[PDB]
Formats: C-alpha cells, structure tokens, sequence
C-alpha cells in the first residue's frame, strides 16, 4: 500500500529520520509522494533544515522543482527558514531561484522578509531578479527597507 | 531567535491570554517529544478550555480529539498551532470560518502567506506556555 509509505515516507523527512527514510525508499515508497496539498518529502525536509536527507531524496530523483497548491517550493521553504547549506545545495541541483508563490514572493522576497543576509547574498550570486515585484508591487528592496535594516536594502539595490 | 514576529506589547499579551479561555490546540498528540504535549499539558493545569486537533487521533490527553476545527461544538477564540511552516498558514482561513479572534504561531510554524489571509489578531513566534509564565506566573 503506497498510500501508506508515502505518509511515511513525508513524516520521516520532516522529523528527519536519516535510518527510516532508507527503510521506505529501499522498501517502495514514493520519493515524490504528496499530501493533500502538494507537498513532498523534499519540501519537509528544506522546511526544516534536514540536510543530509536533502541530499539522499535529490540523488534518488525527486524533483527540485515541485510545488504545492499555494506555489511553494523547496527553495521557498529553505530561504525563510534561514536553511542556508540546503540553499547552496538546492541550487547546484537547479532549484529555480525566480519562482513566485501565490502571494507572489520569489525566496529573495522571503529572505529579505526574515533578515537573512546570508542567504540573500547567495541569492543574489545565482540570478536573483533584485526588480521582482509581488502581487503588491513590492521588492525585497521596499521590504527590508520598511522592516528598517538599510545594510540588507544596501546589498538588496 | 525567540524574537517576536508579531508587534505587539505584552499589554496586548496579558489581554488575549486573560480575555480568552477557549483554545484550540492544532498539532496536537501523546508524544512527550512533542511540544505540543507539554504546552497542553500546562494550559489545562491553569484554567484554560483546551480542544486538541489532530485527525491521526481519537483523543488527546483524556481530552475529545477533533478531525478540524471546524469540528469543535463550542465557541474557540484563540488558535494555537504547532505544524510545519509548509502548513501552518492554512490555518488562519479555518480561523476565520470559525469566528475565532486570535491566531497564535509557536516556533518554527509561520510563514508568511498568514498575513495577506488575516478579525483577525496574529501572534507568531512565541509560546503561549512561556508568555504564561512570564506575565501571570506566581
Ligand atoms: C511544528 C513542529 C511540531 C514540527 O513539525 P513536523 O516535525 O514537521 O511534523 P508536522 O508539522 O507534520 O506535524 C506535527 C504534528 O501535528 C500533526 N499534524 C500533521 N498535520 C496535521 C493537520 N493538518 N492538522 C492537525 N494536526 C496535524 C501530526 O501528525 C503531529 O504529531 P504526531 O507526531 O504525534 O502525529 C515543531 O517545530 C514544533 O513543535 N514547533 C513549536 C515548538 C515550540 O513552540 N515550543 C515552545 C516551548 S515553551
């Protein structure tokens, strides 16, 4: 039953579970599984700084790329949660450092939106589009700016 | 790190912790690895009203243990959340629905999509268990 390894195969990711998540991949389960909205093991383990399980669910295949309902993706996550090794990570195998969730935010907008100057400057290096604009209009420039840290702004012109 | 995300002063904290008594506790479970666990643990033993929702179980803490919020019979005004941050977010919409006046994040579970949704009051980054302790604790 897949339905099941997939629901175990999420959790084990999130909680990052490096010996159970061998078990249900050398075992079957879906290394691309979803919930009811979209999410996948890879966006779990981003969101919460799982690095080496990171690497194992991108060398068996699980796309860097996918999506949730809402737009989101690993690299989102990985940026506002200031997971900076599985940013560097996420983008030498592709991560799309210009994708837009639903509210319109790129992970530039999002590291701006925590404060993460580290991560922006690794963003920036990749092609980050410094004039991205969300559903209001605003950049990661306007942001940082309104939250009053000029240095990121500085580095964000 | 513990850094408040929300803007509020603790005039505001002192009022939702003190005005409010119906809380529903999203992330709720047995484990005492959980968080969840001992925070629920710490809200029943002063006083509040605690409904926990997790539909991977029945019940909770010798407390009903609802599918959704929208499950739960009587009024909630506070929601407490403790889910990934890929998840959380979507819970300030069900709050809505439910007539709820506050949405509270624990560590770790906002992210930012919360505020184009939001009645409504958004706490986030901090600990219902801990401000608790600080304002009103003996
Ligand atoms: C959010 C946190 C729990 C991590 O979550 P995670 O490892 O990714 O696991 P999930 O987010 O998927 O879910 C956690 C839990 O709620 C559940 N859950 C998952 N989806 C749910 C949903 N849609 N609705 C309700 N509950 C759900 C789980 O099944 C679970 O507990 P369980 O292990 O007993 O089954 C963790 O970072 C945390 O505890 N944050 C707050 C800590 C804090 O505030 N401490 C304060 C101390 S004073």
């Amino acid at each position: 039953f897949g339905q099941d390894l997939g629901k175990k195969l999420l959790e084990a990711a999130a909680a990052g579970q490096d010996d159970e998540v061998r078990i249900l991949m050398a075992n079957g389960a879906d290394v691309n599984a979803t919930d009811d909205n979209g999410l996948t093991p890879l966006h779990l383990a981003a969101a919460n700084g799982q690095l080496e399980i990171v690497e194992v669910l991108l060398k068996n295949g699980a796309d860097v790329n996918a999506s949730d309902s809402a737009g989101i993706t690993p690299l989102h996550l990985a940026a506002y949660d200031g997971h900076l090794e599985i940013v560097e990570v996420l983008l030498k195998h592709g991560a799309d450092v210009n994708a837009y969730d639903r509210a319109g935010w790129t992970p530039l907008h999002l590291a701006a939106l925590s404060g993460q100057l580290e991560i922006v400057e690794v963003l920036l290096k990749h092609g980050a589009d410094v004039n991205a604009q969300d559903a209001l209009g605003l950049t990661a420039f306007d942001i940082s700016i309104n939250q009053g840290q000029e240095d990121l702004a500085e580095i964000l012109q | 790190a513990t850094r408040p995300i929300d803007g509020l002063t603790d005039e505001g904290i002192r009022e939702t912790l003190t005005r409010y008594k119906k809380i529903a506790l999203v992330g709720a479970s047995p484990k005492p690895e959980r968080d969840a666990n001992i925070v629920m643990k710490y809200l029943l033993e002063h006083g509040y009203d605690v409904y926990p929702v997790n539909p991977n179980y029945e019940e909770v803490l010798g407390r009903k243990c609802y599918p959704s919020v929208l499950d739960i019979p009587d009024k909630i005004e506070v929601v407490d959340l403790f889910v990934n941050p890929a998840k959380a977010w979507r819970f300030v919409a069900y709050a809505i629905k439910k007539g709820a006046k506050v949405v509270w994040f624990q560590y770790n579970t906002y992210y930012p999509l919360a505020a184009r949704q939001a009645g409504l009051i958004i706490v986030a980054n901090r600990c219902m268990m801990r401000e608790h302790k600080r304002l009103l604790g003996e």
